[PDB]
RNA sequence: GGGAGACUGGAAUUCCUGGUGUAGCGGUGGAAUGCGCAGAUAUCAGGAGGAACACCGGUGGCGAAGGCGGGUCUCUGGGCAGUAACUGACGCUGAGGAGCGAAAGCGUGGGGAGCGAACAGGAUUAGAUACCCUGGUAGUCCACGCCGUAAACGGUGGGUACUAGGUGUGGGUUUCCUUCCUUGGGAUCCGUGCCGUAGCUAACGCAUUAAGUACCCCGCCUGGGGAGUACGGCCGCAAGGCUAAAACUCAAAGGAAUUGACGGGGGCCCGCACAAGCGGCGGAGCAUGUGGAUUAAUUCGAUGCAACGCGAAGAACCUUAC
């Protein structure tokens, strides 16, 4: 295969983990 | 790769006390000689190796000059 | 170059002295197409070596043939990434040049006016083999044996 | 003092070169490095620098009367044969050449690689 | 070198102690930060502690996969070959389910030599939250638990039967000559590689270790983004893992190979391109031409090699365009 498909999916993965980190404390609040 | 003497009906028994037999297959500096040059088989190289190694530990051969 | 050259001009035997070894120098020391004036000096420079020492110019051939004989020196290369030196066998053309650069070409600086009596004086000193020019021959001698055991490359 | 026989320890890395002349036991009687010669910076590793350091260290050792020296080299520096040949030029009349470089039996972890 | 427990060996790095010993050491494309001058680096002797095991060692061995090599003892799993003694289809696959599962990460308790995410300075740079350098904490290590994911790749599910061979290599059996050793050759069983027919493939290529010819059972796929995301649920101390959509939007996203172009990719070969040799420029004075400028104009061009005694092979007026 080609690596473009992998770094296309990698960016969505990398961006999403950042979103969970930033909203880590807020998620534990509305999760009550 | 001339032949494996040890691997001879007419071949000695490898012991960790026969310092003499081992000198033949260790270098000038402890190195255990390879099998490409020595020529021995796989099974018996494995022997010389465990021998040279045990010997060195009972202080009968240099851990490397 | 890339294939191998040839010796183009021939070392013609001298007309009056019959030695291509002299022919080596009369053309080695030279000027702007001045083989006329070069004829004047090259016979007017061993002229004192004929009379001031008293020995004939054939003897002038003999003394300067054997007095200044570097004949083997060293040379640089890329080896060592530095100025590593290895001895090399050299034709005596680079040997008389070692003295020519301090010869009658450079003998002006000593307080020696009266044109060619000084240029005869230097080639007189060239016969001597202990004069001014042989210092570089000695300088490269001590340099060659400074890296005495540097010939194992042997180019 | 007065010791006729001694040992020379040359350590030559990619950055420097250290020469110390010692008694047969190991006590240092004269040491000189490339930085003590006068070089400073990237020039310590050059073959020229090692040649001068051996020349200087040998000169100090001759002042204490050493006549013959036994040489042990150690390190991957370029100035190893140059350090030896300089000891010959000073006239220390070296003995036997040896080589003692510490190679581990896969012991400690080497540092991170360079990019 | 299949696995678990216990004991144990030395070479090196670090640190401590004591000699010898002065002025540097370290680092890089170059440096500085840093360590020293209170005795560093170097060097000899003694000691402390932790981690990994040069040579053997490889396109070799073992394990279902992950993975597994310093030595010895104890306990234990699997495999192959030979004899056909034994039961007599007891086989194969296997939805859910259960166990094992590199590394990082989490908890409680030890340990910490080197290396070192984060963190400090030093440097490069227009800027350095980087590459480079000097330091450095969790971690890397051990005991008991948890996590359950990787390019966890041969990117190739398991079983079975058949279909030209040649050459290597690792185990176990045996006929033809015998020295009576074994790389003597011969045949057969089981691994592991390279090449190569029939055949297959879009092509690359696979090719008795099939991606060929057939049968049985399981998993999975149905255009690209949104998205392996949200919502609901299960598991988890936490990090998060598993099952898994829709609105909207695009007319493509893709796999293989050909030809050019390009590379701060490689090889080879030529040229006064270097090396051999001679003479100059660069230092002085003056001629020319450009730039910087002052000015009323100091006409218009040319600008790197491939502009600069160039459009000029003729500016006292004309030339001349200011």
């Amino acid at each position: 295969g080609s690596v473009i498909k992998k770094r296309r999916k990698r960016m969505s993965k990398k961006k999403h983990r950042k979103l969970l980190r930033r909203t880590r404390v807020q998620r534990r609040k509305l999760g009550k | 790769t001339r032949k494996c003497v040890f691997c001879s009906k007419k071949g000695q028994t490898i012991d960790y006390k026969d310092t003499a037999l081992l000198r033949t297959y260790i270098s000038e500096r402890g190195k255990i000689r390879a099998r490409r040059v020595t020529g021995n088989c796989v099974q018996h190289q494995r022997d010389i190796a465990v021998a040279v190694k045990n010997a060195r530990e009972v202080a009968l051969l240099p851990f490397g000059s | 170059p890339r294939k191998g050259p040839a010796p183009k001009r021939p070392l013609v035997n001298d007309p009056v002295y019959g030695s291509q070894l002299v022919t080596q120098l009369v053309n080695k020391v030279l000027l702007e197409g001045k083989k006329s004036l070069a004829e004047r000096i090259v016979y007017g420079a061993l002229e004192q070596a004929r009379e001031k020492t008293g020995t004939d110019p054939v003897v002038t051939l003999k003394r300067a043939l054997d007095n200044v004989k570097p004949a083997l020196e060293v040379r640089s290369r890329r080896v060592g990434g530095a100025t590593y030196q290895v001895p090399v066998e050299v034709r005596p053309d680079r040997s008389t040049t070692l003295a020519l650069r301090w010869l009658v070409n450079f003998s002006r600086q000593r307080r020696e006016k009266t044109m060619v009596e000084r240029l005869a004086n230097e080639i007189l000193d060239a016969s001597n083999g202990l004069g001014a020019s042989v210092k570089r021959r000695e300088d490269t001698h001590k340099m060659a044996e400074a890296n005495r055991a540097f010939a194992h490359y042997r180019w | 003092k007065n010791v006729p026989h001694g040992a020379a320890h040359i350590k030559s890395t990619f950055n420097n070169t250290i020469v110390s002349i010692t008694d047969p036991q190991g006590n240092v009687i004269a040491w000189a490095s490339s930085g003590h010669v006068g070089f400073k910076g990237s020039r310590k590793s050059t073959p020229f620098a090692a040649q001068l350091a051996a020349e200087n260290a040998a000169r100090k050792a001759q002042e204490h009367g050493v006549k013959k020296v036994d040489v042990f080299v150690k390190g991957p520096g370029s100035g190893r044969e140059t350090a030896i040949r300089s000891l010959q030029a000073a006239g220390l009349e070296v003995g036997t050449i040896s080589d003692v470089t510490p190679q581990p039996h896969n012991g400690c972890r080497p540092p991170k690689r360079r990019r």
